[PDB]
C-alpha cells in the first residue's frame, strides 16, 4: 500500500541530508 | 560503466525500485535500517551481485527489426496499439517520431493523431508498398515527404565512405571505362515506361538496403588484415590440444593421535580342515535362550533408542502463537545477518574496520540484550511452557554469537595484550 | 479369495485338528508359504528364542504404516489357533503353536522330517517324455470333456460323481449330459491352480472318514514333492485317494512306486504375446494364441471361421452373444476373459489417451470404458440389453398405516436375508415365500 | 503482392544495383551480415557484373539458384549474323551453340561456390528444359550430378538438402582423405613409386 | 513380492580368523559361522521361491565364484533336508573344502593385498547380470573377521567409494558384521550410513544365526517402513593426505584435490607437484587484523 | 556382415577414443545454461514438440549434472521475445532449476532471440565469479538468425578476455557465426559447436556434454582452496536452518561457525565455506584417472581360458569377444568390458593381478 512510499522518501530525504553534511 | 561496486551502491533509485519490488527485503530493511539504525551502504554490500541482477534485468534492451514488414492492418482496421511498438516505430524513424513530437500537444488529440498516421501516404509508403498517387493519405502528413527526403540525402551522406578495394567492384568497371563498343539490351536496363520514367522497384531497393544499413550503424555505434582472410587453413596443421596431463604420487600417511606366527596360522589352518572334513552339525548352533536373552536385551537397548529417533525421524506445527512466531523468526533472521557481517568484519583482517567491528559489537550486545528480554517477556507472559521451546529454538543462533564475542575477546586480549 | 480360502477352511477345521495339522514340517512349510510376510517374519523371530513376547513389544517394533496388515496376520494367526496370545501378568503373553514351531525348527534344520518331504523310492525315470506327456493327455482329455465336445476317455467316476453332486459342471441327467453352470464357466476362467484348489475344496468337502487329517497332511507333502522320482506307496487312506489323483492324472504310478508330473510343482506355486486377442470394431478375431483348447473354449461363443497356427478367426455375432447368455455365462464372466485376452497395440493407445484425458478432465462427460468400447460396448449394451429386467413371485402386501414396519422389520430384515424388494413409501414390499419365517410376527405384534 | 514482405523476417535481400557503387556496398553489408549470421540473399543476371569474377565460400557459397535458362535475348540482329557466321565458317550449329553458350554462362555463375576441398553447397536448378544439358555440362560437375537427379521436384529437393546439411554438420575421420584426395610429399612419393 | 537376488560378500583370510582364534578362544569359529549362513540361506530360500543365491569370497591372493557352479560326492551333511537347500550346501561345503586344498598348496605364499576390491567388483557384475537377466530387488551382505590388524586401507577407499556409488545407484542396501578386537570399521561405517545399510560389531560366534534372523532378514520390499537397527554415526570425513590426521576445515589442491591439514612444505602438492600461488597462501596464512 | 559392419563401426570408434589421456580437465565449474523460448521450437518436426524434447532432456541434463559434478552450480537463462531472462542463477540445488524448468512446461515458448543479451547478462552473473571456478555455457538454438541491439564482436573478444569456454548445439545445421564463437571461445578449437541428426544423437550429446572438459597449460590456475566438511548430527528437536529459517528435525554443523544447513553440496552461509562431503570428491576420481580399452583378441590365437574372467560366460567362436585389460593381461566379454567402462572404476583382473 502506501505506506511503503513515506518510508523510502522520507530516507531520500535522510540520505540527501547526510548527502549535503 | 556504472557496473562497480561503488556504481550499484550509487544508484539508489534503482535500490528502491528493487526494495519496492520485494516483501521480506523491505522489512529487513525496515528492521535493519530503520528499527535497528543499519548504514544502507552495508546493507547493499552484502547483496551486490543481487543489485548487479536487478541493474541487468533493467538495463537491457532488444534487438532492432522492421515494424513495418511485420505489422499488418487487418472497413476501419482493428489496431493492437503497443507503446512498445509505438517507440519501435519511434526510434525506427525519426521523421515518425518529430511528426509525433509537434502534432499530440499542439494541433490534434492521440486517437484521432494515430487515426491520421494510418491513413497516411508516408504510412503505406516507407511501409511495404510503393506509394499510389490516387491514396489520399494524409495531408498533414505529406509535408513531412521533402523533409523525411531531406533525411534521405542526410543518411546517404553519413553513410557513404571509401569501399575496400578488393570487394570494391567500381575499381572493375572503372579497370577500362573508355570502352566504346555497345550498350546492353533493354534487358539490362532499368524497368521504366515508355516515357523513359521507372516504376521505382530501384527506389524501394534502395530502401530496404538503407534499412539494411541502418542496422549496419545500429550495430556499429557507441554501444595487413586482407593477408589473413586470403590465408587458407585447409592444408596446414590442425590445432593441437596443449592440455597439461596430470601424474599421481601416491603415500598416505597413517593415523595420528600382538603378532601370529607362521607356525600359528599353518597349525590353525591344519585344525580347522580336520574340524570341517570331520563334522557338521545342524542343531549346535541354536543358542542358549539366556545368552540368547541377553542378545535380544543388547538388541532391544539399540532399538529403543533408535525408534525413539525414529519417532522424529513448510515447517513443522508449532504450538507458538503466529505474532510471537514471527517475532522470533525475524528477530532470528536479523541476527543471522548480523552475523555474516561480523564474518565478514573479522574475516576483513584490516585495522580499517577496527571502528566497524566496535560499533556492531555494541549491536551485538543490544541483540543480546534484546533477546534476553525477550526470553522474559515470553516467559511471564507464558509461564515458561512454551518459552522453553522459544529459547531452545533459538539456542543455536546465540550459541554462535557467544561463539563470536569469545573470538573478539580472546584476539582483543591476544592483539591488544 | 484362494490362500483366503484354504484359511478359511482351515478356521472351520477345529483347533486340535489344526494342531494335529501343525505336527508335521512339510504341513508347517506349506502353512508358512501360506501366511503373509509379516506373520511369516513373526514365527521366524521367535522360532529360536523361546520367550512369550507381549503384545506391546510387538506394537513398538511394528511402525504404523503396516499396521492394518499387521493387524490381519495376527488376526489370522490367532483365528487359525496358531497364536496363543494370553493377557498374563496383565500384557498380552503371545506364543506361537509349539507343534508347528518345533516342525518348522525341525524342517529348518533337517533334523527329523519322517519323511514328510516323501517316503522316497528315489528311482527316478524321465519326466519330460513319460510324466508330462501323460499329465497333458489326461488333463487335456478332461478338459475337452469340461469344454463339451465328445471325447472317449471320460474322467473317473468319484470325479463323475464330484460334478454330479457339486453345482460345478451339472451333470443334467434329466437332460442325459453335463451342462456348465455359471459357476462352471467361473471355473473355466480360474487359474489352473486356482481351479486345482476348487477341486480339491470340493473333493475335501464331500469326502468323509478317508480321514481328514490324513487328506490334509498327504495333500501338503504332495504340494511339497518334487518331479520326476520314486517313492514308497503312507497311510492307506492316502494310498487310495493316491490312486484316485493317480487316475486323475496327477501322478505317473506303475502300480508301490510312483513319478509326480509338474502338477505338483504346479499346486506348489504357479509356473503380443500367446493369449493377446485383437479386438475390432468389425467384431473379427484375430488371436494370438492356437490349441485345439482354444478352438474348443472360444467356439462356445464366437462364431469362428477357421485355425492358423497361432491366429484362429471367426466372428462375433450377436446370435453367439445371446448364445453366452443362455448358456448361464454372465456378461462380466465374457468381458472379464476379455481383459484376459487384450492386446498390446490398442492397450499401448488406451494407456496414451488415458494419460492425455486424465490431463484434461477426470469425467470426460462420457461413461468410463478404458479399453476400446466399440467392440465392447457394442456388446455391454448388448449386454445391458440381455437381463434388464426383475421378477417377484409369491406373497405380496400394500397399503401400510405408517413407516412403522421399514425401519426395524426391514433394515433388520435386510440384515438376514429374508425379503426381496423393499420400497417404504409404496407402503409395499415383497418378501420371498421361503423368507417369511421372521417377517411376519412383529408386523402382527 | 506480399511474399517478399513475409520472408523479410527470415534474411535480408540484396540485389543488383545498376550503380556497381551501390552494388560494392551492398556487398560489404552483405559480408558484415553473414559476418554476424544474420545473412543475406542475392541476385544479378548470369551475364551481369557479378556473374564474372565474384567468389562466395563456405557461408556466402553455400546454395546458388538458376531459375530457367541463361538465353541471350533472341532477336539480336548481331547475334543472329554471329549465329550464322559462325555456322557458314565453322559448320558450328545455332541452337546447339545458344545452349552450351547458356550453360557455359550457367556453369560459370555456378562455379563461386567452391574454392578447396573443404567447401560444401546443393546446387539447384530449375528448368525442365536442363535434364539434357549433361553432355554440356563440364566433366566434374556433371559427376556430382546423377541420373536420379535429372528429373526431381522441389519437395525431394528439400529432403535431400536436409539430409546433406545432417550430413556435413557432422565431422570426418581424416584417415578417409590421408593420402586419396589430400596428399603428404610421402603420399606423393608413395603415387610416384606405385606409377613406376 | 518380487524375486530378490541375494549374494553374500564373504572375505576370507586365513590371517584374520587366525589372529581372532588366538586373540580369543574361539577355535573353530568359522564352522558356526558357515552353519548360520546356511541357516540363514534356507531361510531366505524358504521365504521367497523366486529369489536367487550366489556365494562369492576372495581369499589371500584372489576371489572366487563359490556359488554358483562354474560355466567351464561328498556328504557331510545330512539327506533329511531338503534337496534344493541340500544341493546348494553340498555344493558350497564342496567348494570350500578344494578352496581348503588350494589354501594347503599356497599356505606359504603370503600376500599383503587385498583383492576385496575385486570382491565387490565381481560381486556386483553378477548382480547386474541376474538383474539384467529377465525387476529383481536386490541386497548384499558382506562378511568380515576384523581381528587382524588391517595393513592399509587407502587404497582399498576408493573402489569402496567406486562400489558405493554404484550400488547407490543400483538401490541396494548393504549391512555390515564385523569379528574383531577394534570396535570399529570406519569406512564400512560410512558404507552402511550411506548406502542405507546397518552397521554392526560383534565378536562372538554364537547367536550369530539369532541376530542374522533378528537383523539380516530385511527385505527390499518392505524396508522403508521400518527403522534400521545401526547406532552408528559417522562424519565422513579423512585423515590428511601427508600427515595422517583427521581434520575439521583445511585445504585439498585444486589440481588434485589431495587433503593438506596444513601449508604444503615446498609450496607445492605432495601428490600432483602443483605450485601454488605465494600470496594466496600468504592471504590464507594471515589472521585476522584485530583492534589495539 | 552385420557383425563385420559392427566391427568396422567400433574401430572408427575406437580411433576417435584412442586419445584416452589424464588431462586435468575442468572440476570446479560454474555453469550457465541458455534456453530459448522462440517460435522455432513450437514446429512440429519433433514429437510432441521440440520445446517437448527440450524440457525433458533438459531435465535429464539437470540430474545428470547434478549427480556427476555436484560441487559446481548451475545457472539458467532463458531467452524469450526479443529480450532473454533469468529463471536460474547458478546453486547446489536442483530443485530451484527443476521448477523452473517445470514452470517453462507450463507455459508456452514463442518469440525470437537476442543472443548479444543473452550473452551479456550471461557475463554479468559470471562477473562474481572466483578463477578456480571455471566459467563456461551451454547453447541451444532452433533457429538461423538473429538480431541484437549492438555488435557481437566486442562482446566475443570480452567474453574471451573473460576466459570462458562455451559448447554451442544447433538445431538444422552448421552457422558461420557459432563456429567462430566456439573457434574463438575455445582457442581455435571448433569441435565444441555440434549439430544433431536425431534424437538419439541428441541425447547422445548430452550425455557427452555432462562430462567435464580439460584444461589449458596456457590458462594456469594453480592454486589452493580451503574448504571443510560439515558434520552431520541427527538431532532430537525441530531445529531452525541458518538460510530458510525452518524447524528441522535433524542435520549438519558448520565447520567453524556451527551453524546448520539444509543441503549439500552447498557453501557456507555464515562463514562462507564450501561444504561438501568425500561423495562429491570421489565422483571424479575416474576422470582423474581414466580406464584404457580393453584389447579384443583375435580369434586365430590360443586363449588362456575360453570363458569370462569376470561374469564367467563362455566365450563365442565368428569373432572373438575376449577383451583383455593391459593393467591386467586378463581378458573380458564384450558385455562386461562396456559395463565395467561405463559404471565401474577398477578391473577385478587388476585386483587379481598383483604388483
Ligand atoms: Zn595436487
Ligand atoms: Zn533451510
Ligand atoms: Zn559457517
Ligand atoms: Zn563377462
Ligand atoms: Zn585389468
Amino acid at each position: 500500500e502506501e505506506r511503503e512510499n513515506e518510508k523510502t522518501l522520507n530516507d531520500y530525504y535522510a540520505a540527501l541530508a547526510k548527502k549535503q553534511a | 560503466d556504472s557496473l562497480s561496486k561503488e556504481k550499484l551502491l550509487t544508484n539508489l533509485k534503482l535500490q528502491q525500485s528493487l526494495l519496492k519490488g520485494n516483501k521480506v527485503l523491505m522489512k529487513v530493511f525496515q528492521e535493519t535500517v530503520i528499527n535497528a539504525g543499519l548504514p544502507p551502504s552495508e546493507f547493499w554490500s552484502t547483496r551486490i551481485p543481487l543489485l548487479r541482477a536487478f541493474a541487468l534485468s533493467t538495463s537491457q534492451k532488444v534487438g532492432p527489426y522492421n515494424v513495418l514488414s511485420t505489422i499488418k492492418p487487418v472497413n476501419k482496421v482493428n489496431v493492437n496499439l503497443s507503446r512498445e511498438k509505438i517507440l519501435n516505430i519511434f526510434e525506427n524513424y525519426p521523421i515518425v517520431k518529430k511528426a509525433y513530437t509537434d502534432n499530440v500537444p499542439k494541433n490534434f488529440k492521440e486517437p484521432e493523431f494515430w487515426a491520421r498516421f494510418f491513413s497516411s501516404k508516408l504510412f503505406r509508403k516507407l511501409r511495404g508498398e510503393k506509394i499510389m498517387q490516387n491514396d489520399r493519405g494524409d495531408v498533414i502528413i505529406d509535408r513531412y515527404l521533402t523533409l523525411d527526403q531531406e533525411f534521405d540525402r542526410k543518411d546517404d551522406d553519413m553513410l557513404l565512405h571509401p569501399v575496400k578495394k578488393i570487394i570494391d567492384l567500381d575499381g572493375n568497371i572503372q579497370d577500362d571505362p573508355v570502352v566504346r563498343g555497345n550498350r546492353p539490351d533493354f534487358t539490362m536496363q532499368p524497368g521504366v515506361d515508355i516515357n523513359g520514367n521507372s516504376d521505382g522497384t530501384v527506389d524501394i531497393l534502395k530502401g530496404m538496403n538503407r534499412l539494411s544499413e541502418k542496422m549496419i550503424m545500429a550495430l556499429k555505434n557507441e554501444y595487413n588484415d586482407e593477408r589473413n582472410e586470403l590465408k587458407i587453413d585447409d592444408l596446414n596443421e590442425s590445432y593441437k590440444t596443449n592440455y597439461a596431463i596430470i601424474h599421481l604420487k601416491r603415500n598416505a600417511h597413517e593415523k595420528t593421535t600382538l603378532k601370529v606366527s607362521n607356525q600359528q596360522m599353518l597349525q590353525q589352518l591344519s585344525l580347522v580342515m580336520d574340524n570341517l572334513i570331520n563334522k557338521l552339525d545342524l542343531n549346535q548352533v541354536v543358542p542358549n535362550n539366556e545368552v540368547s536373552n541377553k542378545i535380544n536385551k543388547r538388541v532391544i537397548t539399540a532399538i529403543k533408542i533408535n525408534a525413539k529417533q525414529a519417532k522424529h525421524n513448510l515447517e513443522v506445527k508449532s504450538t507458538l502463537p503466529i505474532d510471537l512466531l514471527e517475532s522470533c523468526r525475524m528477530l532470528h533472521t536479523t541476527c543471522c545477518e548480523f552475523l555474516k557481517h561480523f564474518y565478514i568484519h573479522f574475516q576483513s583482517g584490516e585495522q580499517k574496520q577496527a571502528s566497524t567491528v566496535k560499533k556492531l559489537y555494541n549491536h551485538l550486545k543490544d541483540c543480546i540484550e534484546k533477546l534476553n528480554e525477550l526470553f522474559q517477556d515470553v516467559l511471564n507472559g507464558d509461564g515458561e511452557s512454551m518459552s522453553n521451546t522459544c529459547t531452545a529454538y533459538l539456542k543455536p543462533v546465540l550459541n554462535s554469537i557467544t561463539l563470536a564475542t569469545h573470538k573478539y575477546d580472546e584476539y582483543f586480549n591476544e592483539y591488544n595484550n | 479369495s484362494l490362500k483366503h480360502s484354504v484359511t478359511q477352511y482351515l478356521e472351520e477345521i477345529p483347533q486340535q485338528v489344526q494342531n494335529r495339522l501343525y505336527t508335521s514340517p512339510a504341513t508347517c512349510l506349506a502353512i508358512y508359504r501360506i501366511l503373509p510376510p509379516l506373520a511369516k517374519f513373526f514365527i521366524m523371530a521367535m522360532v529360536f528364542n523361546e520367550n512369550e513376547v507381549p503384545l506391546l513389544d510387538l506394537d513398538k517394533w511394528v511402525n504404523s504404516n503396516g499396521k492394518l496388515q499387521f493387524q490381519n496376520a495376527i488376526k489370522s494367526m490367532k483365528s487359525l489357533h496358531l497364536l496363543i496370545p494370553n493377557k498374563s501378568s496383565g500384557t498380552l503373553m503371545i506364543n506361537l503353536n509349539p507343534t508347528f514351531k518345533i516342525s518348522l525348527r525341525n524342517a529348518l534344520t533337517g533334523g527329523e522330517v519322517q519323511n514328510s518331504f516323501g517316503v522316497v523310492v528315489e528311482e527316478n525315470v524321465v519326466s519330460l517324455d513319460l510324466l508330462d506327456e501323460y499329465s497333458a493327455n489326461k488333463w487335456e482329455t478332461i478338459l475337452h470333456f469340461m469344454v463339451g465336445t465328445p471325447l472317449a476317455k471320460i474322467p473317473s467316476e468319484k470325479v463323475l460323481n464330484l460334478l454330479k453332486h457339486s453345482k460345478l459342471m451339472e451333470e443334467v441327467n434329466s437332460t442325459g449330459e453335463f451342462k456348465i453352470t455359471n459357476e462352471g464357466f467361473q471355473f473355466l476362467l480360474q487359474e489352473i491352480n486356482s481351479q486345482l484348489w476348487t477341486l480339491l475344496l470340493q473333493y475335501l468337502k464331500m469326502i468323509e472318514t478317508m480321514d481328514l487329517v490324513d487328506v490334509l497332511h498327504f495333500i501338503f507333502m504332495l504340494g511339497a514333492l518334487e518331479v520326476g522320482k520314486a517313492y514308497k506307496i503312507l497311510s492307506e487312506t492316502q494310498r487310495i485317494m493316491l490312486q484316485d489323483m493317480r487316475d486323475y492324472g496327477l501322478v505317473f504310478q506303475k502300480h508301490s512306486i510312483f513319478y509326480p508330473t509338474k502338477l505338483a510343482l504346479m499346486l506348489t506355486s504357479d509356473t503380443i504375446p500367446d493369449g493377446s486377442l485383437i479386438v475390432e470394431t468389425n467384431f473379427k478375431i484375430y488371436s494370438y494364441s492356437n490349441s485345439p483348447l482354444q478352438i474348443a473354449v472360444l467356439s462356445l461363443f464366437v462364431h469362428l471361421k477357421a485355425r492358423f497356427v497361432n491366429m484362429v478367426l471367426g466372428q462375433i455375432t450377436r446370435e453367439s452373444i445371446r448364445r453366452a447368455l443362455t448358456n448361464g455365462i454372465t456378461a462380466d464372466q465374457i468381458i472379464a476373459y476379455l481383459e484376459t485376452h487384450a492386446h498390446p497395440q490398442m492397450r499401448r493407445l488406451a494407456e496414451e489417451k488415458l494419460e492425455k484425458k486424465l490431463e484434461l478432465d477426470p469425467n470426460c462427460k462420457e461413461p468410463l470404458q478404458v479399453l476400446p468400447p466399440t467392440v465392447v460396448d457394442q456388446i455391454r449394451l448388448w449386454q445391458l440389453e440381455l437381463d434388464r429386467v426383475i421378477t417377484y413371485e409369491g406373497s405380496l402386501y400394500s397399503d401400510f398405516e405408517t413407516s412403522q414396519e421399514y425401519n426395524l422389520l426391514s433394515k433388520y430384515a435386510q440384515d438376514i436375508g429374508v425379503l426381496l424388494w423393499k420400497d417404504d413409501k409404496k407402503k409395499k414390499f415383497f418378501i420371498s415365500k421361503e423368507g417369511n419365517s421372521q417377517v411376519l410376527d412383529f408386523a402382527k405384534r | 503482392m506480399g511474399i517478399l514482405d513475409e520472408v523479410w523476417k527470415h534474411k535480408l535481400i540484396l540485389v543488383e544495383t545498376p550503380d556497381a557503387q551501390e552494388t560494392s556496398l551492398a556487398l560489404e553489408t552483405y559480408r558484415k551480415a553473414c559476418s554476424n549470421g544474420r545473412g543475406a540473399i542475392l541476385l544479378s543476371v548470369a551475364r551481369g557484373k557479378v556473374s564474372e569474377g565474384i567468389d562466395f565460400d563456405h557461408q556466402y557459397g553455400r546454395t546458388v539458384l538458376m531459375i530457367g535458362i541463361p538465353f541471350q535475348y533472341t532477336e539480336s540482329r548481331i547475334l543472329k549474323a554471329r549465329l550464322e557466321f559462325m555456322r557458314e565458317n565453322y559448320r558450328i550449329r545455332e541452337n546447339d551453340f545458344l545452349s552450351f553458350d547458356a550453360m557455359r554462362h550457367a556453369a560459370q555463375c555456378l562455379g563461386r561456390v567452391l574454392r578447396g576441398k573443404d567447401d560444401y553447397g546443393v546446387m539447384v536448378l530449375a528448368d525442365r528444359r536442363f535434364s539434357r544439358k549433361r553432355s554440356q555440362l563440364p566433366k566434374w560437375i556433371a559427376q556430382g550430378l546423377s541420373d536420379a537427379d535429372l528429373n526431381l521436384s522441389t519437395d525431394m529437393a528439400i529432403s535431400n538438402t536436409k539430409q546433406f546439411l545432417r550430413t556435413m554438420a557432422q565431422p570426418t575421420d581424416p584417415k578417409d582423405q590421408e593420402g586419396v584426395s589430400v596428399w603428404s610429399y610421402e603420399d606423393l612419393i608413395k603415387h610416384q613409386n606405385s606409377r613406376k | 513380492e518380487s524375486p530378490s537376488l541375494l549374494t553374500v560378500i564373504i572375505e576370507i583370510a586365513p590371517k584374520l580368523w587366525t589372529t581372532f582364534d588366538e586373540e580369543g578362544n574361539e577355535k573353530g569359529s568359522i564352522i558356526k559361522v558357515l552353519e548360520a549362513l546356511i541357516v540363514f540361506l534356507n531361510a531366505h530360500l524358504a521365504f521367497n521361491s523366486a529369489n536367487k543365491v550366489a556365494v562369492i569370497a576372495a581369499y589371500s591372493q584372489g576371489i572366487k565364484y563359490l556359488y554358483p557352479e562354474s560355466t567351464s560326492d561328498l556328504k557331510i551333511i545330512n539327506s533329511d533336508m531338503y534337496r534344493r537347500f541340500r544341493n546348494v550346501d553340498e555344493t558350497l561345503v564342496e567348494e570350500i573344502y578344494k578352496l581348503f586344498e588350494l589354501e594347503k598348496k599356497q599356505i606359504e605364499q603370503n600376500s599383503q593385498r587385498s583383492t576385496l576390491a575385486g570382491a565387490m567388483s565381481a560381486g556386483l557384475t553378477y548382480v547386474n547380470r541376474i538383474s539384467k537377466e529377465s525387476s529383481l530387488k536386490s541386497r548384499l551382505l558382506v562378511l568380515t573377521c576384523g581381528s587382524g590388524s588391517s595393513k592399509d586401507e587407502i587404497f582399498q577407499y576408493i573402489p569402496i567409494m567406486n562400489c558405493i556409488f554404484s550400488a547407490t545407484k543400483m538401490k541396494c542396501p548393504i549391512d555390515v558384521v564385523k569379528i574383531g578386537g577394534s570396535k570399529e570399521s570406519t569406512f564400512l561405517q560410512q558404507t552402511t550410513d550411506a548406502t542405507n545399510g546397518v552397521y554392526l560389531h560383534v565378536e562372538s560366534t554364537e547367536g550369530l544365526i539369532q541376530y542374522l534372523a533378528t537383523a539380516m532378514f530385511i527385505d527390499p520390499s518392505l524396508r522403508p517402513i521400518i527403522v534400521k537397527p545401526n547406532h552408528g554415526s559417522v562424519d565422513f570425513r579423512t585423515s590428511c593426505y601427508l600427515t595422517g590426521r583427521v581434520v575439521a576445515v583445511g585445504f585439498i589442491c585444486s589440481v588434485c584435490l589431495c587433503v593438506l591439514s596444513i601449508i604444503p612444505p615446498g609450496n607445492k602438492c605432495p601428490a600432483c607437484d602443483s605450485q601454488f600461488d605465494e600470496h594466496v597462501i600468504a592471504k590464507l596464512k594471515r589472521k585476522p587484523v584485530v583492534p589495539r | 556382415a552385420s557383425l563385420v559392419a559392427s566391427i568396422v563401426e567400433a574401430r572408427k570408434k575406437r580411433t576417435a577414443k584412442k586419445n584416452i589421456t589424464p588431462y586435468q580437465r575442468g572440476i570446479i565449474r560454474s555453469l550457465i545454461l541458455t534456453l530459448d523460448c522462440s517460435e522455432a521450437m513450437l514446429e512440429k518436426d519433433l514429437r510432441p514438440n521440440r520445446h517437448a524434447m527440450i524440457i525433458q532432456y533438459a531435465i535429464d541434463f539437470v540430474h545428470e549434472f547434478f549427480d556427476q559434478n555436484p560441487i559446481s552450480q548451475m545457472g539458467i537463462i532463458i531467452m524469450r521475445n526479443g529480450l532473454a531472462q533469468l529463471v536460474s542463477q547458478v546453486s547446489g540445488n536442483p530443485q530451484d532449476h527443476i521448477d523452473a524448468l517445470k514452470s517453462i512446461r507450463k507455459q508456452e515458448p514463442k518469440g525470437n532471440p537476442s543472443l548479444q543479451n543473452a550473452l551479456e547478462m550471461a557475463r554479468g552473473l559470471l562477473l562474481p565469479v572466483p578463477a578456480h571456478c571455471t566459467r563456461e555455457v551451454l547453447i541451444v538454438f532452433g533457429s538461423l538468425s538473429t538480431t541484437d541491439p549492438g555488435d557481437i564482436h566486442q562482446t566475443i573478444d570480452s567474453l574471451v578476455s573473460e576466459k570462458i569456454r562455451v559448447k554451442v548445439l544447433g538445431l538444422s545445421a552448421q552457422v558461420a557465426i557459432c563456429k567462430e564463437l566456439c573457434k574463438a571461445t575455445n582457442y581455435g578449437d571448433e569441435s565444441f559447436y555440434k549439430i544433431l541428426l536425431d534424437e538419439t544423437h541428441l541425447k547422445e550429446l548430452f550425455n557427452e556434454a555432462v562430462t567435464p572438459l580439460p584444461v589449458n597449460k596456457i590458462n594456469k590456475g594453480f592454486t589452493l582452496v580451503k574448504m571443510g566438511f560439515p558434520t552431520r548430527i541427527f538431532e532430537d528437536t525441530p531445529t531452525f536452518c541458518s538460510c530458510h529459517s525452518k524447524l528441522v528435525y535433524g542435520g549438519y554443523f558448520c565447520p567453524n561457525c556451527h551453524s546448520k544447513v539444509c543441503s549439500l553440496p552447498t557453501v557456507c552461509p555464515c562463514c562462507d565455506l564450501m561444504l561438501i562431503l568425500s561423495t562429491h570428491l570421489a565422483r571424479s576420481y575416474h576422470h582423474l584417472m581414466p580406464l584404457k580399452t580393453f584389447a579384443e583378441v583375435p580369434t586365430t590365437e590360443k586363449f588362456r581360458s575360453e570363458d569370462c574372467f569376470s561374469c564367467q560366460s563362455r566365450f563365442p567362436i565368428l569373432t572373438s569377444s575376449r577383451y583383455r585389460c593391459e593393467d591386467c593381461k586378463q581378458e573380458f566379454c564384450v558385455d562386461c568390458d562396456v559395463f565395467i567402462h561405463e559404471i565401474l572404476h577398477n578391473c577385478p583382473g587388476c585386483e587379481s593381478k598383483p604388483v
